[PDB]
């Protein structure tokens, strides 16, 4: 198959939006399962949010194309056509016009299929008073989390984007909201469910003090966006690929952070009642699998919420139930 | 979309809360329908005056006044007259005094008809019976003569105070109905 | 005006601010510091306007049942179940219906009956109100909550609304009966 003119994402040819438009019956009658869902709120006029940061990295060359997620955009379509001309170059992309706020969209989608549905909108970020700037998100995540499905409600994944952090209380029940904690102590965001921009200012400090860490997390989080890319992208040209050379091709054995189970399987010894440093060592040794930490159910005892742990100690108990955050080559 | 925001906040602070809610468009109350502890059930309701607005008029185009003498029913007033008001003023006034009230029927309508009790509270009582809440249970409207009033039937009534509807629970088949005037039906007939 | 009118359209017209009512008529002696339920027009169910409704957040809380009563009334029927379905986003769903779910269309309906002719008229021929509400409810099963009377008894079709009258009230045979009916 075609890759980016880098080796680093997979590409496909130019199109136009139309093939990748779908109606309802369209979307309802596409096989969509472990797909990821975008709410995309928009105004035909409002400005360019960058989709491809978000697409780019579910296309990196790394994954084999059975196993990219397919994705559909949920959202305006006058702005989406002005979108459009960045993410014309990845495959398995595919839209649903319409507001994401209307259950049929959502159901055609099969929104109780996907691997994460990400609530994200391009709206002016001070429309009006504090409390209404994610009315659309909230109202978005909290219908979601109240459909029915047959053979389900808070059982779909969701990762939102807040404009205004102090929003996050409206996020989530069964929480003990108080607005004097800053976001990340906050149960949305300990759970992976909430995001906001607030988190990121301090990549301002750490790249002055280390460069080099910067770099790290960029080759994680955009899947491998090399300055190269960059280069290319200034250009103005479009993102350029097509058939890649074995020698920029061996890069596909980049680095990935994946995430694996502890319920079944070699590693399922450890789940069983041992402790995270004698899964570090094993999985380690056995596999090249690097642990960087846990996420675990909060109700041990009900509700399907997770957090996350990074680096436990050594001696920290394991549960049958954990997921185990990893760094892996396969 | 400020006051279903309101609304969230309340929610989300305790979801048991009983919300009533005003909402001036339509298409909003769908957004909060959606919201996962609203339940019209535990008695959470969005008056929508869009909604309410065109439904009494509406009703105006199948009688022509209905919706004056729909709204009066649903504002507490009572009845005061002034000297240079004209006939027709004061005819209009009375009935402006007029509200929808909720009572229990007493146990001397048990086994009636709608019908005969509502027979017996214009004629005796002088209260307008016009609906039932039938044992779940569901509102009635003018039901015909096959419903009996069953044991602690909630009756809904037209009447200028609630102090007038009282007579419907304190009525009595052996003490007060020879009663020639409604000031003494009254102290539940024991 | 019309050829073979006027004033003997039938009107209803919503305002956005009720002080404007005085405008809507003639023949009317206004008065700005009169409240709008006390207005001719609105007397006459010519006129509405969103203030009359803000005590239905009073009413929904001290009892929620009779908030469901003038509803299903207002509404036509439009029960929990229609919202959800129109909550789904999908439109009105429709089509032919069983006959189990087609029982509901008898429905109780608000309607309005002339005094000037069929079995009711001895009535209206110098009779009372309450003779009116028991034979009707007897015979008919019809409930009759109010009048609609013409306000020049002596010129104008216009009428004012009389909620609940007492049981000796005179009746004019020209007057027409608000009621709850089955048919
Ligand atoms: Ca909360
Ligand atoms: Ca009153
Ligand atoms: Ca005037």
């Amino acid at each position: 198959r075609k890759f980016d003119s880098t080796g680093m994402f997979h590409w496909c040819p130019d199109r136009p939006l139309n093939d990748c438009l779908q109606d309802r019956s369209q979307a309802s009658a596409s096989g969509l399962r472990n797909h990821v869902v975008v709410c995309l709120f928009a105004d035909a006029a409002s400005p360019l949010i960058g989709l491809r940061n978000l697409v780019m990295p579910l296309r990196a060359s790394n994954f084999h194309y059975h196993e990219l997620k397919p994705t559909i955009i949920v959202g305006n379509l006058d702005y989406l056509h002005r979108e459009w001309k960045t993410l014309q170059n990845f495959p398995k992309l595919s839209i649903l016009p319409g507001s994401p706020l209307n259950r049929a969209n959502l159901r055609a989608v099969n929104i109780n299929l996907c691997d994460m549905c990400v609530i994200v909108s391009a709206k002016d970020r001070n429309m009006e008073d504090p409390n209404l700037v994610d009315k659309e998100a909230i109202l978005c995540s909290l219908n979601i989390k109240a459909m029915t499905f047959d053979d389900a409600g808070a059982n779909v994944p969701l990762i939102t984007e807040l404009a205004n952090d102090s929003n996050v209380q409206f996020l989530d029940q069964d929480d003990d909201d108080d607005p004097d904690t800053e976001l990340y102590m906050t149960q949305p965001f300990a759970c992976g469910t909430a995001f906001a921009v607030s988190v990121l200012d301090s990549l301002m400090s750490t790249s002055y003090f280390n460069d080099n860490a910067l770099t790290l997390i960029r080759t994680l989080i955009t899947g491998g966006a090399t300055p190269e890319l960059e280069q290319i992208l200034a250009e103005g040209a479009g993102m350029r690929g097509g058939y890649c050379s074995p020698a920029v091709l061996a890069n596909r054995d980049r680095c990935r952070v994946a995430q694996i189970s502890l319920f079944d399987g070699p590693l399922a010894q450890f789940g069983q009642g041992g402790h995270y440093g004698e899964l570090f060592v094993y999985a380690l040794r056995h596999f090249g699998i690097l642990c960087i930490g846990l996420y675990r159910f909060r109700d041990t005892n009900p509700s399907s919420k997770r957090y996350v742990i990074t680096n436990p100690p050594e001696d920290f108990p394991l549960l049958p139930t954990d997921q185990v955050y990893v760094l892996t080559y396969k | 979309a400020a006051n279903i925001m309101r609304v969230i906040s309340i929610k989300n602070y305790h979801s048991d809360i009983k919300v009533i809610v005003q909402l001036l468009q339509y298409h909003n109350k769908a957004y909060l329908l959606n919201i996962p502890s609203w339940d019209w059930k535990r008695g959470d309701d969005a008056v929508c005056v869009a909604e309410l607005k065109l439904g009494f008029i509406a009703q105006s185009c199948l009688a022509p006044g209905f919706s004056t003498l729909m709204a009066n029913l649903f504002t507490m007033r009572s009845y005061k007259p002034t000297p240079e008001m004209s006939q027709w003023q004061t005819d209009y006034m009375r009935g402006t005094g007029m509200e929808m009230y909720t009572e229990y029927l007493s146990s001397a309508f048990n086994a009636l008809t709608f019908p005969e009790a509502a027979e017996l509270c214009f004629s005796k009582l002088k209260l307008l019976l016009l609906a039932i809440e039938v044992r779940e249970s569901t509102l009635a409207i003018n039901p015909g003569p096959k419903v009996k009033i069953e044991n602690a039937t909630q009756g809904f009534f037209i009447a200028e105070s609630a102090e007038e509807v009282k007579r419907a629970f304190y009525y009595c088949k052996n003490c007060h109905a020879n009663v020639s005037d409604v000031r003494q039906i009254k102290k539940c007939k024991c």
